[PDB]
């Protein structure tokens, strides 16, 4: 399985891998995606292509190293990235930032679109305390930093629209919307918070945590068909799957990683895929639709055989960042290197 | 006796002879006298066994090469000489090169008639011109049948 | 059928189901008596002129028979025109004959017609 | 003897304990084959006596034997006779069956004559003591039941001649079967059965035995509705001021009306019988003045317990037709206050809607407490829900009746409808709701007025106001309340708008100022939404998966269908929209196209469920939604169908147009390897659907062609 993935080697550390959306509407697969570096006083984003823009064969083996077609240098180190449409791309830095960038296809360029520079901010002290994670929702973007703020602000309002202050007396890592106004985030302290923009009070609608375990929860994702069904991994490398309307505790608890689990996602259009990276260095493929031919949440250990598979090579490099769209996976690494395949399930 | 569609026995007829033919020819060619003796005994022998006209020539008396002609068409409103010539020239050739209006001009050049007679006023007689556009399709119809069944008796 | 439902009629179902089948005089006069000002009658036919105008062959074969059933006060004078211009006449004159002092009239027409579409 | 025995006990006991033990049937193919020759076989004997019990009439020692078996009898568990057991009773209903006494033909000595259960006293002594022990069969009902209409002929019998001794035992009978409440077996057992739908002769007997009860024996009838009405009042009012209802309570008047309401809600042999339930060939027959009496008195001071049950009789009286008009009328003019009334339905419906939206929270006031939403009680609901059921089964049979409630000045249903769709309720009232504009939009002008009033209303959201983005409608529904509750009726029912508006016309320009034309939204919409879905979203009921695919399918099938494409097409526009130019909406169907010639998903998920098609009729099994999925495939290979022909067509035309538009044959498609099964399997699969050639000939003549 390793010879599916042309390897680029970029002296750049990877911490962010996304795909350019495609339009649901496209015949076309995903070929552009965008990656963000770390681990340096300044960084950068770059544009890359899987195809050379004028090859007309479907029959030539993609042996095609990623391309970089465009970059841009970011101040602070970059922290986390997403596309909010074809031509904007956020970013939240390790200096509180929050940027949107617009790329313009035509000349090749990034240009700076809007930035709100006190995002995230300690209260009281002022100084610069770290945009962790966003999310967008278009025109809305939601952020969080290791202040234990949320930020809620409109790609086209100057003014942030609504902060919720002290949310959280702990770091938080990661959001994601529920709703259209109700957000959860994850904190330090191994605890799942639900919470709604809607409501004036800055309290959490609900907490969720594992009893007697202080672990901290480092990733989050929702099942895409089914709102209630979330994902979560830890510094003990669990996997945890959560039904967000049944108790307050996981469903179920799955041995996934030795090392911590950096990133966890379901596959964007086929989500009986879900894929997952540790500081182990491996790169988990996790299939549920063994069985076909949610599975997620069967309780049945006889009903729903995951296949597992691991993608990289035995004694992998630090997977920090890795995106699917259709047959293609790129994932970014703390050895300088971009792994690419354009044909997952061959 | 496919009366139904002479057209049918006819067809029926026609590949039933040219496979019996080289089959003969075939068997012959090669020696085999039974197969061949038999089987032209039977064919012609009209003589009575156990006057019996012979099978080839009772085939012969059921093609009849004479067949009947459709009544002369007969207009109140119309010109009869002009709906003869439309007929005979929306009657395309057909695969077989019969000319044949078939379904297709039939019925579009049956419309375009139809749009072209305009009877604004006298919408009164109405029930009339329908009747009678009804007879000519009818004829339209026979006719084509009938130039069908005589190319089917022509390659029999 | 409607024959039984008219056994319990009313001032009104009656007025509709009729401006729906042509009879664009019957209903001129039951609505003028039981007073109850009509711009169904106008809006349906203006639908009748369009759905020709974009109608199909069958649709020109029906239409000759709700054509007949009006007159068409004095029908002609010259070449021919395949219904089309027929119910635009009997526009012409169910207008001009039968107007109102207010507005059973220009705005009900030219709503219904740039509502389906028509350089007017 | 020799043949109830041998049929029944042959069958089940073989196949049971050989068959379904040692699988000699073998092939998921052969199982079924010999299966299907079992179940025929006993199905053939059943129904040779049933053809004998409507000729000859059975005697003394045979009847015996029938009734010996029929006390043994379950129906199935599952709450149905097979298609075998519902065939045997109603022989015996055939058997027993007097009718044949009510019809003046001059031949009814004869036939008295010829009638076994005419001349033997012992005869209705025997079967008499046996329906009146309490043993009663394997299913108390049965001795219920039988007793009941054994009871009916001795009530006629005092008329011919003077046979009246059993007059008497009547009224204890009817007070056992009804204390047996048949009226509920009848409803859950017998009619249960789909295959009580096939024979109208079973239908007849049924609506003998159920016209004779209140033509025969109405003094009975009547005292006990009554006192069942008298009752009822009595102890819910006495509860009223605080207590609970007695648990005591016997509801038959409802089981009764809703036995009459599922009795005639469909009917196979679609005979207008429900013209019973209208009375105006005949001079009015008395018993159909006594029925439309029956009918007009049960509306008279109609207690709250007995309004749902009314409802639903009414709802299937209004079957066939002419009987549709008349009922319609019928009730229309009663209603001319009797809680039935169109004052009182719209009247509510309006309420509703003005409580419901006083409940709404202005943007300016900060924290909005309504004075605690009357959230329409769940009585309340279903009692909504039975009006718009009744409604819509009136309007859809209806043609006069459909354009008189529409036109109607005070009522306007329409807007009411649509006005309280923009409000919040449970699903299923939504879905209702969609249901009666349903039968609303089976009248072609109507949905031009529909389509402009859908555009408005912006229920489905055609142009994002204010940044609403995602949700802001339907959409929203969809994903935060259906998929949460794994129920899709909601979908459905929009699916279902969806579908008649685009068979009175794939409207046209629909809405300039706002978008910029097109049909274009809707179908983004749809695709999207209900193919991803299909595959993916929990579905509390495993059927529900497939009903969703099936009505997503029936609008793309549509869509592809009525397209017919003439140069202008493939020669595109671009309208300014909001400062950016997009390319517009070329018609449904270019575009339905556009994605099959190439290997979008859609191609992929309609080869798939092909796939998954031939899988799950290759299993033979009975699971549900098998018919539905028929269907769908069906209309899977006959959009396949079409492609074709349209497809030379418009490459043709593709190539002339000079348009930058790679399109792939079909043929080329059918020969790709499938990417999941990494083979060409595509063709096998498609021909895997001619091995089921007798189970499902539809498709095989598509896959042959």
């Amino acid at each position: 399985m390793a010879d599916k993935f042309a390897a680029k080697f970029v002296s750049h550390k990877i911490s962010r891998t996304r795909w350019r959306p495609v339009s649901a509407s496209s015949l076309q697969q995903p070929d552009v995606f965008a990656t963000g570096s770390w681990d340096n006083e300044e960084n950068k984003v770059c544009v890359w292509a899987t195809s050379d823009f004028g090859a007309t064969s479907l029959d030539e083996e993609y042996q095609g190293d990623p391309k970089q077609l465009c970059d841009i240098k970011h101040p602070g180190d970059v922290m986390d990235m997403q596309f909010l449409d074809k031509e904007r791309i956020v970013t939240g830095s390790s200096t509180g930032t929050v940027t949107i960038f617009r790329h313009h296809e035509n000349n090749q360029t990034l240009s700076v679109n809007q930035r709100w520079e006190q995002a995230h901010y300690h209260v009281g002290s002022n100084m610069r305390a770290p945009c962790t994670a966003i999310v967008c929702s278009s025109p809305e973007i939601v952020s969080v930093g290791e202040d234990g703020r949320i930020n809620c602000f409109r790609a086209e309002s100057r003014d942030v629209l609504r902060t919720i202050d002290d949310a959280d007396s702990s770091t938080m890592h990661g959001v994601t919307f529920l709703r259209t106004t109700e957000i959860l985030t994850v904190n330090s302290v191994g605890q799942l918070k639900l919470w709604d923009l809607r409501k004036q009070g800055n309290d959490p609608t609900q907490i969720f945590s594992v009893t007697g375990e202080r672990v901290p929860l480092h990733c989050v994702d929702r099942h895409p068909n089914q709102q209630h069904v979330v994902a979560t991994g830890g510094q003990d490398g669990m996997l945890c799957i959560w039904d967000v309307r049944h108790g307050k505790m996981p469903m179920s608890l799955l041995n996934a990683h030795e090392a911590e689990m950096w990133e966890v996602h379901f596959h964007p259009s086929n989500p009986d895929h879900l894929f997952t990276c540790s500081e182990d260095g491996s790169l988990w493929h996790w299939d549920a639709s063994a069985d076909s031919e949610c599975a997620w949440l069967s309780t049945d250990p006889t009903k729903g055989q995951l296949e597992i598979t691991n993608l990289l090579p035995s004694s992998t490099l630090s997977v920090n960042s890795l995106d699917v769209l259709g047959q293609n996976l790129v994932c970014g690494t703390d050895a300088e290197a971009i792994y690419v395949t354009r044909r997952l399930f061959s | 006796s496919v009366e139904e569609s002479e057209i049918s026995a006819m067809n029926q007829m026609s590949w039933l002879m040219k496979t019996a033919t080289i089959e003969l020819r075939i068997t012959s060619l090669n020696r085999q006298r039974s197969h061949t003796q038999r089987l032209l005994h039977l064919l012609l022998d009209d003589m009575p066994t156990r006057k019996v006209r012979r099978k080839i020539l009772r085939i012969l008396d059921s093609i009849q090469f004479s067949n009947e002609i459709p009544e002369p068409l007969q207009l109140d409103f119309f010109d009869r000489s002009q709906i003869e010539q439309v007929i005979a020239n929306c009657e395309h050739k057909n695969r077989r090169g019969q000319t044949v209006c078939n379904v297709k001009l039939l019925h579009r050049v049956l419309v375009a008639e139809v749009n072209a007679l305009q009877g604004m006023a006298a919408i009164g007689q109405r029930p009339l011109l329908m009747e009678e556009i009804n007879t000519i399709l009818q004829y339209v119809v026979e006719r084509n049948k009938l130039l069908q069944c005589l190319h089917a008796k022509r390659h029999a | 059928s409607t024959a039984a439902i008219a056994g319990s009629s009313a001032a009104e179902e009656m007025v509709a189901l009729l401006v729906q089948a042509g009879l664009f005089d019957t209903a001129i006069s039951l609505c003028q008596t039981f007073k109850l000002a009509l711009t169904s009658v106008f809006e349906g036919l203006a639908c009748k002129c369009i759905r020709l105008q974009q109608g199909g062959e069958a649709a020109q074969a029906e239409a000759w028979e709700w054509l007949a059933a009006n007159q068409l006060a004095t029908v002609i004078t010259t070449k021919e025109s395949s219904a089309t211009d027929e119910a635009w006449r009997l526009m012409i004159s169910y207008l001009d004959k039968y107007e109102a002092k207010n507005t059973l009239y220009h705005h009900c027409i030219i709503n219904k017609l740039l509502s389906h579409g028509v350089p007017l | 003897n020799k043949i109830l025995t041998l049929i029944s006990q042959i069958d089940v006991n073989n196949e049971f304990d050989k068959l379904k033990k040692e699988r000699g049937l073998g092939n998921k193919k052969h199982r079924k084959e010999v299966s299907d020759l079992i179940k025929e076989c006993q199905q053939s004997l059943a129904h040779s006596l049933y053809s004998w019990s409507c000729q000859t009439p059975l005697n003394r020692e045979d009847t015996l034997l029938l009734i010996g078996y029929l006390e043994k009898v379950t129906v199935e568990g599952d709450g149905s006779l097979d298609k075998v057991n519902l065939t045997l009773l109603m022989s015996l209903l055939y058997c027993l069956d007097v009718g044949f006494l009510e019809q003046g033909t001059d031949d009814r000595e004869e036939l008295m004559k010829q009638a076994s259960m005419f001349m033997d006293r012992q005869y209705i002594a025997a079967i008499h003591n046996r329906l009146q022990n309490t043993q009663p069969w394997k299913s108390p009902g049965m001795q219920a039941t039988v007793r009941l209409a054994w009871a009916l002929a001795l009530r006629g019998i005092s008329q011919f001649s003077e046979v009246l001794e059993f007059s008497e035992a009547d009224e204890p009978m009817a007070e056992i079967a009804i204390g047996g409440n048949v009226f509920l077996f009848l409803t859950e057992a017998v009619v249960g059965s789909e295959s009580f739908c096939t024979d109208e002769f079973f239908i007849r007997r049924i609506h003998k035995l159920v016209t004779d009860f209140p033509t025969l024996m109405p003094m009975k009838v009547k005292q006990l509705r009554n006192r069942a009405e008298e009752d009822a009042r009595l102890i819910q009012m006495s509860m009223q001021m605080g207590n609970e209802p007695p648990a005591s309570l016997r509801r038959d008047l409802e089981h009764l009306l809703l036995l009459i309401g599922e009795l005639y809600r469909k009917d196979p042999f679609h005979l207008e019988l429900a013209l019973e339930y209208w009375c105006p060939h005949q001079r009015p027959p008395q018993r159909q003045v006594l029925l439309s009496k029956f009918v007009r008195q049960m509306s008279d001071l109609l207690p709250a317990t007995l309004y749902l049950p009314y409802l639903k009789m009414l709802r299937g009286l209004a079957s066939g037709p002419q009987c549709a008009h008349y009922c319609f009328s019928l009730l229309k003019a009663n209603g001319g206050g009797s809680p039935v009334s169109w004052d009182h339905f719209f009247h509510s419906l309006m309420l509703y809607h003005e409580h419901l939206r006083r409940d709404l929270p202005n943007t300016d006031n900060i924290h909005q407490r309504h004075p605690p939403l009357r959230g329409i009680t769940q009585r309340e609901l279903d009692g909504l829900i039975a009006c718009l059921q009744l409604t819509c089964t009136i309007i859809d049979w209806s043609e006069s009746a459909r354009l008189a409630l529409c036109e109607h000045a005070q009522w306007m249903p329409v807007v009411v409808i649509l006005g309280l769709l923009q409000c919040s309720i449970p699903p299923l009232l939504k879905a209702e709701l969609l249901k009666t504009l349903a039968a609303f939009g089976k009248s072609p002008e109507i949905a031009a007025s529909l389509w402009q009033s859908l555009e408005y209303t912006q229920i489905l959201q055609t142009v994002r106001a204010t940044g609403l983005r995602q949700g802001v409608g339907i959409e929203v529904e969809l994903n935060e309340i259906e998929s949460r509750c794994e129920e899709y009726p909601l979908t459905r029912a929009f699916c279902q708008l969806i579908s008649t508006l685009v068979e009175s016309s794939f409207p046209t320009n629909l809405g300039a100022g706002l978008r910029a034309p097109g049909f274009e939204p809707y179908l983004q919409f749809l695709r999207d939404t209900v193919f991803l879905r299909y595959r993916t979203r929990a579905y509390r009921r495993a059927a529900e998966k497939w009903e969703v695919a099936e009505a997503v399918l029936d609008v793309f099938y549509k869509l592809l269908k009525d397209y017919e494409p003439q140069p202008e097409d493939f020669v595109d526009q671009y309208v300014e929209l909001q400062g950016e130019e997009r390319v517009a909406f070329k018609p449904p169907g270019f575009s339905l196209m556009h994605h099959l010639l190439n290997e979008s998903p859609m191609l992929e998920l309609c080869l798939s469920l092909m796939e998954e098609g031939v899988t799950q009729l290759d299993t033979y099994a009975p699971f549900p939604g098998k018919k539905h999925l028929e269907k769908a495939v069906a209309y899977c290979f006959m959009l396949l169908n079409l492609t074709l022909q349209k497809e030379n067509r418009f490459m043709d035309l593709l190539r002339e147009s000079h348009l930058s538009m790679i399109v792939t044959p079909l043929e080329q498609l059918l020969q790709g390897i499938n990417p999941r099964s990494k083979k060409a399997d595509n063709v096998v699969n498609i021909a895997r659907y001619l091995c089921h050639g007798n189970s499902n000939a539809e498709l095989a003549f598509e896959s042959a062609k």
